[PDB]
């Protein structure tokens, strides 16, 4: 079990961890999070008590680096920093656990929902998408757009998903555009799954970090990348059966967690219905068309 | 953006544009079989792509063998009209190359989008005008060249005979859509119209009569008679 450890908490604020999340009034005795499960991605999140605008985060692995949180009040926000003497930041973590002002990872035994909509989020992937070298955490906030979002204006502040583009060269081969474009198979399984993300599970891991960050914070361009890459496995004819089936799987946890009440904002409706409906694999997804036909029979 | 009454004289600027009408690209007969199921039997077609300034007529006959053993022929036919256009482009030199396409159906747009991803600097464009270009095989000598056609085969004509000689092309798209909009709604009496006089007479060259200007207002004020008319004929008014 690791620790996030907080200087202080010197503003009203609203903590998130992974899918928890708690609030901490202004100048309340809070020193952080402890207990969170070694061995996957995690996120800390938060929105101000006064201005629910911007809600920011941090992206981290605790395998690489011992962080904490310290308020910054010139720029205004909670910061993750890495402390690199490792016996300083132990002494600090073992005191505040003795004085109990930390929170704890509030994970049910029972429960896999974090590595069900983690499985194949990777740090060093995340690192790619949002560049920053020089920190082995990653910040993502509402606002940042996307490369492709800027193609359509501050590069260094930019989500650097994968471009996906149905009406573009890499997409449709000269000579096969009719065919390309009803079925998008070769650009699915040869340019952008052998070319570009080397497997499925990096494919994945993409389309559940870009989902994590639309949930999260509400980052449009992340919820266009996430129905884009459903919608290039739902239009092409030809999927290998394990990454159907991962897939489903996938889907069906990001539908499970979603807020209820966000669904309005966070669903396309034309990819949903386009995918469970009418697509190649319209009969595929048991398990999400399931969860989507109880839960937002709405949207369809 | 489309098309519409607010932006109508673009079409009559020097940016070269075309429009594209597939109505008549896929064109059936439905029949009985012996068996008493019905069936389909496919003629051949045409692609109506059209200079509004110039009158240019780009006729692209689409013979019936483009359909052996194909699946889905409606949606094919988009595709093929896709196709068809985008050679027509590239084989034309790049200062008549069009700046823009107008499809008369919004289904064309993604497939004339995908066949044209490569030429960035052409907008291809629906319309919310309803124009009568299915007509186009109302007209005699159109309606000939392609049920004769054997081969795939690209025809041009001139669709405004020689008027640009004596009204703008306003004036001359306007007296085209005013004929095919009469053809579309009842072609005999149309006919009839155009037909009447014997003494004048469709040159070789042209395709419709050798009207004076006079003679065209006329025929003009019949179209539109017709037009109103079995439009009472149709809501009764
Ligand atoms: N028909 C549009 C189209 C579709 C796919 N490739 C195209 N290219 C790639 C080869 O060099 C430029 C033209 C063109």
């Amino acid at each position: 079990m690791n620790t996030v450890p907080f200087t202080s908490a010197p503003i009203e604020v609203t903590i998130g961890i992974d899918q928890y999340s708690f609030n901490v009034k202004e100048n309340q005795p809070f020193h952080g999070i402890k207990d969170i499960p070694i061995g996957h991605v995690h996120v800390i999140h938060f929105q101000h008590a006064d201005n629910s605008s911007m809600r920011y985060g941090y992206w981290f692995d605790c395998r690489m680096g011992n962080f904490y949180i310290q308020y910054d009040p010139k720029d205004g926000l909670y910061k993750m920093m890495e402390e690199r003497d490792g016996a300083k930041f132990e002494n600090i973590v073992h005191n505040f656990k003795e004085r109990q002002m930390m929170v704890s990872y509030p994970k049910i035994d029972e429960d896999d929902t974090w590595y069900n909509l983690t499985e194949f989020v990777q740090m060093d992937k995340i690192r790619k998408i949002v560049r920053k070298d020089e920190n082995q955490f990653s910040y993502v906030d509402s606002s940042m757009t996307t490369v492709q979002e800027n193609e359509l204006s501050d590069p260094a502040h930019s989500l650097n998903y994968t471009v996906i583009n149905f009406k573009s060269r890499e997409a449709i081969r000269p000579g096969h555009e009719m065919e390309d474009f009803l079925d998008k198979s070769y650009y699915l399984n040869t340019v952008m799954l052998q070319g570009i993300f080397k497997n499925s599970s990096n494919y994945f891991g993409e389309l559940q970090f870009a989902f994590l960050n639309a949930m999260f914070f509400g980052n449009y361009g992340s919820s266009l990348q996430w129905h884009a890459m459903i919608e290039l496995i739902c239009s092409s004819a030809t999927v290998p059966k394990h990454m159907l089936d991962k897939l489903d799987e996938i889907l069906y946890y990001q539908i499970k967690t979603l807020p209820e009440q966000y669904s309005d904002i966070l669903l396309n409706e034309r990819v949903w219905n386009i995918c469970l409906y009418s697509s190649f694999q319209k009969n595929s997804l048991h398990n999400t068309e399931k969860i989507m036909e109880n839960k937002y029979p709405e949207l369809l | 953006g489309a098309m519409n009454s607010s932006n109508y004289a673009e079409l009559f600027n020097n940016d070269i544009k075309l429009f594209v009408d597939d109505t008549n690209v896929y064109r059936v007969t439905v029949h009985k079989t012996f068996e008493g199921n019905v069936a389909t039997k496919a003629i051949n077609g045409c692609i109506f792509t059209l200079n509004p300034k110039t009158g240019h007529l780009f006729l692209k006959i689409i013979h019936t063998s483009v359909w052996a053993g194909q699946k889905r022929l409606s949606q094919l036919a988009k595709w093929k009209t896709a196709e068809e256009v985008s050679a027509l482009v590239r084989s034309l030199p790049k200062e008549e190359q069009p700046k823009q396409i107008i499809v008369t159906r919004k289904a064309m747009l993604d497939p004339l989008e995908v066949h044209m991803l490569d030429f960035p600097n052409i907008a291809i464009r629906p319309t919310e005008l309803r124009l009568p270009f299915s007509a186009a095989m109302s007209i005699d000598k159109l309606s000939d060249v392609v049920m004769k056609a054997t081969e795939p085969q690209m025809v041009l004509f001139n669709i405004y005979d020689d008027w640009l000689d004596r009204i703008s092309s306003y004036t001359a798209f306007s007296r085209l859509t005013l004929l095919l909009r009469a053809l579309k709604t009842n072609e005999e009496s149309a006919k009839m119209i155009l037909l009447s006089d014997p003494t004048i007479t469709i040159k070789s060259y042209h395709l419709w009569p050798s009207f004076t200007d006079e003679q065209w207002i006329t025929i003009e004020s019949q179209m539109r008679d017709l037009i109103l008319t079995e439009y009472g004929r149709k809501y009764n008014v």
